[PDB]
């Protein structure tokens, strides 16, 4: 067995930062594949972070996996840093390969592929676990804040970017300016999902409404994701296969 | 660079580029090279390619190592998709400045909303110099000039940092105390209601406080500098302007097209009906991307690329001048290493053999006509 | 003893290769690598898919069958000391597997993305087609069933049976390689434009989501160590 | 059908046949069907244009009910790179039946149940 | 005009349909016009009388590769070969199963207690030779269907 | 009353009113008032509307206050 108190200590420490590793590079992985295949034309291109969709869809798809780590990690250890622990991963993977690859194989500028930021929707969606341990509560409070701060959360990095540019002859950001310049040959304009104007836009109401819509799909995403997350944690052994 | 592995008759029946011109062929860092030329919308559209109702005026190359200053399509700018007619030739310019240096085949091509990439011809551009001497100037509305180079990358770089250590310090702080498995055996053994305890609750009640509080006070100093924004500009722009070309004097029907499987050469009958007032000859054949002459009749002088002109790989049974008026059917042979480099000799793999081209004919004073041909392409084995 | 230098090896070796994968890429992306139907694209990428699968097919059974081979038969006679040892050996074998599951489905996959993005595209087996699907996906495959088998024929705790957590987490991630299949129906017929958010990317998300079947490998791994070494200490 | 049966006998494990065999009978269906559609694939000279002798066949033999624009098959795509189209079908349908194979597996299972449901 | 065509609203266009008799009898003839989203339009109708022999009725045509074939038996006899050829090795594989009891004593061994006995060698031997043959025979007909008739589209 | 909020470029390029005329300005119970004018559909009609394939020319007004006795285009009902 183990010696003594102490080195029981020493090897649970031990045990901590290799599962913390693992855990921590496993949800790198899974958590990049499905926020890049469900996210990731928005998150790649300044020009794609537009008001609707961008707003729309990030949180939304994102909500994801820190549902499911909370519902294991916060009943299992109350450990309450799932979401975070999900974004920081998702962020590191993002940022690793926008630098290495975007910048690093090709030359797209770093202003030009940036990321998109979730900490402080994941911090909501920790905090508000924690306090108030009720998964239900969770679900429906911390999930609308969630969605309803991405936005915000990002518009100090974007909103340079939206400074009017008279380009020309035509009206253009600087983030269009920056996808017109820096030519993506496998990526036309027209494959750009971003906000377009419709006949029942009334106002300025664009942004607010697709973060209120994002944050109601939130809700109902970590509600399915908790359970999804239920069962990945299974202890179960199915005795052939 | 793309090309060589799509159909032979969708490269065949897209979209016909002549007159293609370059301004430079080697340029330096932060030099400036234009391409200009006329791209055919053919009226054969595949129905598998969408109809060039959103289209996009893009350049095909390696990455960023050109910027695209501008692109026209008519004469106008077209930073946004494009709707296009079937049928209809428009005339276009891309001005691109040099970037990366290197060796780069830059290609004209036209993204079709629901087809993919048309690629036009492609030629190898030198650029020489630094990277680190490109700049991309701009001037804002509000009175700025910022180099869109590095704008905006210290203070994305800051954000993400800050919000980065913010999740850092609280994993951190949850991380000082032994991990996994005590807090598991705790949590089965038991009520665990022992690892989450004051102050844990004032400390997280203080990141979510302060989360929230530095969003929105972030988002406010952020709406006082740079009080003036506006959203992305996107939209597909209507109204472009075709070519108005006069109609053409010659008339042609192709009675027939064979090519050898195997081969390099391709086969076909025409009946070449003059129209007009002057002794035309046939000069040229266009199919996809590869131009094959008839070198007594037209030579290139526009820098054409070597791989993807053929200078007397277009020869005619009896090219000699078609006086006004006269029909004749000659056999014209356009053969090339480029009809089994750029794989049109792979038509036969295709589900629809079916080839389009364009014919230019020329007259003794040098004013040239262009006609359209199309008709299926009938392999030979033996 | 407890826990070796093993842990080190593992991080060390898919840390160097797949550094000196990226180097390879990035000379050999441009320049022998845009055109796949030029001799020298045969010469650095066709020759690295073929030289990739045998030496991925041969180390895979070779691994394998060691593994299984080397199996140890009286596991009931296995030292409270012995088998605290095994575990860590085993978490090694997880911190590998976790680390060879970024570097597939978080580099190499967002590679895939700055690659497709950006190149004029052309076979299914561009460099990033046989750098991403055909060695990442094939490395972590290899080493979740390594780990998976080193448990099943070490640890009394994940032998008599096969655990329903380490399973998923051991084969889901490896559907995404047949799901290559739906990738490629995916582009050439329905889909041209380059999007990498379109469902034909569903095969691999769904099967992206089945490695958070780690949280239940987990708790297994956590129980599996404290058996009986679990302390005293701990609860004490 | 032969590979599937083969391949679940033999290591009885229905994962192993679920990824495995069911890989096998999507890749083998059209090098099985090959030896009796490639007579069919020969092209002809029909009037102008080129078809194969199934085209003709269709041509000819007047479905009253089904023109030809009903036909779903291979048409070309801008996006179709080289000589492609066979093996890219057959390993998508390879990677489907493992997962349909998966699904059908325990639709089979709950079919087999031998429960009384006391009352309808 | 053998593949489907585009028709433009509110334009005319002739037509020719050349018809080649096969089926004795009285037959009412329709030229139709069928559209991708909306159906048949069926044009005037005309009795058509077909006497003879459907026996007498040839479909010949000429290949690029220099044969000519009747399309009403080409490739008759290849396709019934082969779909019996395969029939008879399904059938070979459930009869060779099928010589022993079937249901409902192997159901009793399963069930009471491990079965383990139902399934021994050779029968293990006798199912890797099916996979084996059948995969081998496989790949030889595809390749011995590729030297005879080299040129398909 | 529904318009101010919609878009302004597209209430500026989808269809140009003018020639606009009203019978009358004020009338009584069952009294007939004729509304007519032209309308040009605009070239540049932006992508996010559905081209004008159908449309329907309606009577903006708060509910059944009037009711539509016709309506034409060109000079058909
Ligand atoms: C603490 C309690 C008191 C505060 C109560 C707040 C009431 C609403 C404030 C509107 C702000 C404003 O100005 O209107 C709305 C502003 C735009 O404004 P505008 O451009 O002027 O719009 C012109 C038209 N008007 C003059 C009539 C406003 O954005 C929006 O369209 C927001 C739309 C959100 C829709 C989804 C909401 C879902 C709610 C779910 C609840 C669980
Ligand atoms: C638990 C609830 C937490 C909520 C935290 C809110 C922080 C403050 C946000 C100010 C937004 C702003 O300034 O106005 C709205 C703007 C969009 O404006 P726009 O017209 O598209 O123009 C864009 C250019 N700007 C910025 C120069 C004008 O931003 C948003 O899209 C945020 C929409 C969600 C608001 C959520 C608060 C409403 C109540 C929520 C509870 C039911
Ligand atoms: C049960 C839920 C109760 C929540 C009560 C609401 C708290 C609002 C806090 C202040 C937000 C703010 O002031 O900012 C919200 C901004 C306003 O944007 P704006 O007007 O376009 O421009 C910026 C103008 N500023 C700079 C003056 C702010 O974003 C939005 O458009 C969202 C507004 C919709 C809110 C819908 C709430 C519905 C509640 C229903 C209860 C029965
Ligand atoms: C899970 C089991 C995985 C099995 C698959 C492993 C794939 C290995 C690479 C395939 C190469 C190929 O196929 O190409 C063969 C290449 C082609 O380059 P060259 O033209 O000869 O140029 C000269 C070679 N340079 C360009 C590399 C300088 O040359 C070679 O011989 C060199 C291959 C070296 C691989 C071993 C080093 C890896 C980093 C060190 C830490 C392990
Ligand atoms: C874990 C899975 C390991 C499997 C390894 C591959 C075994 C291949 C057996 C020979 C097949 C053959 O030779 O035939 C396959 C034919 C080739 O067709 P072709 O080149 O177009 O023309 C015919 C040319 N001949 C006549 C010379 C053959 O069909 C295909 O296109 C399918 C090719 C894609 C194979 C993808 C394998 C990916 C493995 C990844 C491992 C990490
Ligand atoms: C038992 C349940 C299994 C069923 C699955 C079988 C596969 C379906 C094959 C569709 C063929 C068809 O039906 O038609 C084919 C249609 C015809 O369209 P087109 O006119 O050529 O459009 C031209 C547009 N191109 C040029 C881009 C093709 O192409 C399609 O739109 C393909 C629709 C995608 C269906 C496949 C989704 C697979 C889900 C994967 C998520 C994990
Ligand atoms: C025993 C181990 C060693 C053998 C390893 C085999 C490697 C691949 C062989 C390719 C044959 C060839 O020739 O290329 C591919 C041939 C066509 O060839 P082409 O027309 O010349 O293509 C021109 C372009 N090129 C020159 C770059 C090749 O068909 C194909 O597109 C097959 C595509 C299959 C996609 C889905 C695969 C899913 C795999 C799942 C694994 C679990
Ligand atoms: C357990 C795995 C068993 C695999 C059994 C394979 C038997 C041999 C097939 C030769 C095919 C051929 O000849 O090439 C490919 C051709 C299509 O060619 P095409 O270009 O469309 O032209 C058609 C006209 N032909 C025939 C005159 C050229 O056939 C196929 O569509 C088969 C595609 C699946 C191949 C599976 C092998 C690759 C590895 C599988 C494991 C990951
Ligand atoms: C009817 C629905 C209205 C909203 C109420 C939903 C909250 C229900 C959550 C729940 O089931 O109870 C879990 C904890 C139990 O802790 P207690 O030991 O009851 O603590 C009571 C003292 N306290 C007021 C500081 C909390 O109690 C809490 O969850 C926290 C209670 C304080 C409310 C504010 C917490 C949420 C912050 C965003
Ligand atoms: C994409 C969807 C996510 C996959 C999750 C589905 C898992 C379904 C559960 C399952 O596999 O059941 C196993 C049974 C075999 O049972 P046994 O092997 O008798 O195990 C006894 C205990 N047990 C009955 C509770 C399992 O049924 C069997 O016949 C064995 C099949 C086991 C396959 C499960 C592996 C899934 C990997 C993708
Ligand atoms: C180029 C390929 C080299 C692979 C080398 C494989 C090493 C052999 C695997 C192995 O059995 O164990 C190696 C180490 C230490 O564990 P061991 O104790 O040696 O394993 C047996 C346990 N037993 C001694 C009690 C019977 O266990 C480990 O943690 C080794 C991890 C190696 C990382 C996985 C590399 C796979 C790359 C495809
Ligand atoms: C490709 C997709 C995989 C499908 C998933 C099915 C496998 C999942 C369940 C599993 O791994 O169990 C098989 C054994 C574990 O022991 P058991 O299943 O109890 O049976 C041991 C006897 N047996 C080795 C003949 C199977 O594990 C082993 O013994 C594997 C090591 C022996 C294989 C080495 C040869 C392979 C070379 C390529
Ligand atoms: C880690 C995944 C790698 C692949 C291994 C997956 C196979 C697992 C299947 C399984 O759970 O075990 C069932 C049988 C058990 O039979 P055993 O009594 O273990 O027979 C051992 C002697 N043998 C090597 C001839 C089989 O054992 C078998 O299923 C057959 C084992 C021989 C492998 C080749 C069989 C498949 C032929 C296509
Ligand atoms: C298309 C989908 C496939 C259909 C399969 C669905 C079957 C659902 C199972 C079911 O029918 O449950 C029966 C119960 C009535 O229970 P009881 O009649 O009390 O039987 C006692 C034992 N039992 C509760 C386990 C049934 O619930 C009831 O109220 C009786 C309804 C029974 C209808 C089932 C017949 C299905 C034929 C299509
Ligand atoms: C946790 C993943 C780390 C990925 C780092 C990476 O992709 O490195 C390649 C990149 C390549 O850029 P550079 O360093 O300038 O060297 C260029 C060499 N090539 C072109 C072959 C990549 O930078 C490095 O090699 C830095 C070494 C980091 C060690 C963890
Ligand atoms: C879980 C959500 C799945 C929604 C599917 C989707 O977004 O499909 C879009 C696509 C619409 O095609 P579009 O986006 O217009 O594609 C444009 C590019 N082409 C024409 C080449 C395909 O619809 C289909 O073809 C059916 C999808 C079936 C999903 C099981
Ligand atoms: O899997 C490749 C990424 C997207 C695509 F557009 F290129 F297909
Ligand atoms: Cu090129
Ligand atoms: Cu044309
Ligand atoms: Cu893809
Ligand atoms: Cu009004
Ligand atoms: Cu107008």
């Amino acid at each position: 067995a183990v010696r003594s108190h102490a080195e029981a200590v020493q090897v649970s420490r031990t045990i901590d930062w290799m599962a913390l590793f693992v855990v921590f590079f496993v949800i790198v992985g899974s958590y990049h594949i499905h926020a890049m295949l469900t996210m990731g034309d928005w998150d790649f291109w300044s020009d794609w972070k537009d008001r609707r969709l961008w707003v729309t869809v990030t949180p939304i798809v994102l909500v994801t996996f820190p549902a499911a780590v909370q519902s294991y990690l916060w009943e299992r250890y109350r450990l309450p840093w799932g979401a975070t622990v999900c974004v920081l991963g998702l962020l590191l993977g993002e940022w690793i390969n926008r630098y290495f690859n975007f910048w690093g194989w090709t030359y797209f500028p770093i202003n030009f592929v940036f990321p998109a930021s979730l900490v402080p929707g994941a911090i909501i969606l920790d905090t508000v676990l924690m306090l108030s341990g009720s998964y239900l509560f969770t679900a429906i409070v911390g999930a609308m804040g969630w969605g309803l701060i991405f936005y915000p959360g990002n518009w100090p990095i974007i909103a340079p970017l939206h400074v009017p540019v008279e380009y020309n002859g035509m009206l253009m950001s600087i983030a269009d300016i920056q996808g017109y310049n820096y030519v993506r040959t496998g990526t036309p304009e027209y494959i750009r999902m971003v906000e377009k104007g419709t006949l029942r836009t009334f106002g300025k109401d664009v942004a607010p409404v697709s973060a209120f819509f994002s944050a109601f799909m939130s809700i109902l995403i970590y509600f399915m994701w908790h359970f999804i997350g239920r069962w990945f944690s299974n202890e179960r052994f199915l005795q052939s296969t | 660079h793309g090309e060589k592995s799509q159909a032979a008759f969708m490269r065949m029946r897209t979209i016909h580029w002549y007159d293609l011109s370059w301004s430079k062929e080697k340029v330096k860092i932060n030099e400036t090279v234009e391409i200009k030329g006329k791209f055919h919308v053919f009226e054969g559209w595949p129905e598998t390619v969408d109809e060039p109702d959103v289209a996009f005026l893009n350049v095909g190359m390696p990455g960023p190592v050109f910027i695209r200053k501008e692109s026209y399509i008519g004469g106008q700018l077209v930073p946004r998709s494009v709707r296009l007619e079937i049928g209809k030739t428009y005339d276009f310019r891309v001005v691109l400045k040099a970037r990366r240096p290197g060796d780069w085949h830059v290609h004209t091509m036209m993204n079709v909303q629901g087809g993919g990439p048309i690629i036009g011809p492609g030629k190898w551009i030198t650029v020489e110099g630094s990277m680190s001497e490109f700049r991309n100037p701009v001037t804002t509305l509000t009175g700025q000039t910022v180099d869109l180079e590095n704008y905006n990358e210290g203070n994305t770089y800051f954000w993400h940092a800050f919000w980065f250590a913010i999740g850092v310090a609280w994993i951190g702080y949850w991380s000082r105390r032994p991990i996994f498995i005590p807090r598991l055996l705790m949590v089965d053994a038991g009520r665990a209601d022992e690892l989450v305890s004051a102050t844990d609750r004032k400390v997280a009640m203080g990141f979510l406080a302060a989360t929230i509080l530095i969003v929105v006070m972030a988002m406010s100093s952020a709406n006082s500098k740079y009080p003036i924004t506006i959203p992305l500009q996107a939209g597909t722009m209507r109204g472009m302007k075709p070519l108005e070309l006069p109609a053409p004097t010659v008339s042609v029907k192709v009675e027939d097209a064979t090519y050898r499987v195997p081969g390099r050469a391709m086969r076909m009958k025409l009946t070449i009906t003059n129209h007009g007032n002057s002794p035309i000859r046939l000069g040229e054949f266009y199919t996809a991307s590869v131009r094959f002459l008839d070198s007594d009749v037209y030579k290139d002088t526009t820098g054409y690329p070597e791989d993807l002109l053929a200078e007397d790989g277009l020869s005619v049974s009896d090219n000699s001048p078609l006086a006004p008026g006269e029909t004749r059917t000659v056999d014209v042979t356009a053969s090339d290493a480029a009809w089994e480099v750029y794989r049109l000799s792979d038509i036969i793999y295709d589900p629809d053999s079916r080839f389009a081209g364009l014919l230019f004919f020329f007259d003794a004073t040098g004013n040239r006509q262009v006609v359209q041909i199309d008709a299926p392409l009938i392999p030979s084995f033996m | 003893l407890l826990d070796k230098k093993w842990l080190t090896f593992a991080l060390a070796i898919y840390t160097v290769f797949y550094l000196w994968v990226r180097w390879y890429e990035g000379v050999y992306g441009w320049s022998a690598g845009l055109d796949s139907f030029a001799p020298e694209f045969e010469t650095y990428w066709m020759n690295f898919l073929y030289t990739e699968i045998v030496l991925e097919i041969v180390t895979a059974s070779i691994l394998w069958g060691y593994l299984w081979k080397t199996r140890d038969r009286n596991l009931a006679a296995l030292t409270p000391r012995e088998e605290l040892r095994r575990n860590f050996t085993h978490l090694v074998w997880l911190v590998a597997y976790a680390w060879a599951i970024y570097w597939g489905a978080s580099y190499f996959t967002e590679q895939d993305g700055t690659w497709h993005q950006t190149i004029v595209r052309d076979t299914d087996f561009t460099p990033s087609h046989i750098i991403e699907f055909y060695l990442s996906y094939p490395i972590y495959i290899i080493t979740g069933f390594a780990a998976f088998i080193y448990a099943k024929t070490r640890l009394p705790f994940f032998a008599k049976g096969i655990s329903l957590p380490y399973l998923v987490l051991v084969v889901g991630p490896f559907m995404i390689l047949p799901n290559v299949g739906l990738n490629e129906w995916g582009h050439t017929f329905w889909f041209m434009e380059e999007l990498f958010v379109a469902p034909l990317h569903y095969g691999f998300v769904i099967f992206g989501w089945l490695a958070l079947a780690v949280m239940g490998t987990l708790t297994q791994t956590f129980y599996s160590f404290a058996q009986g070494g679990l302390g005293q200490s701990l609860c004490e």
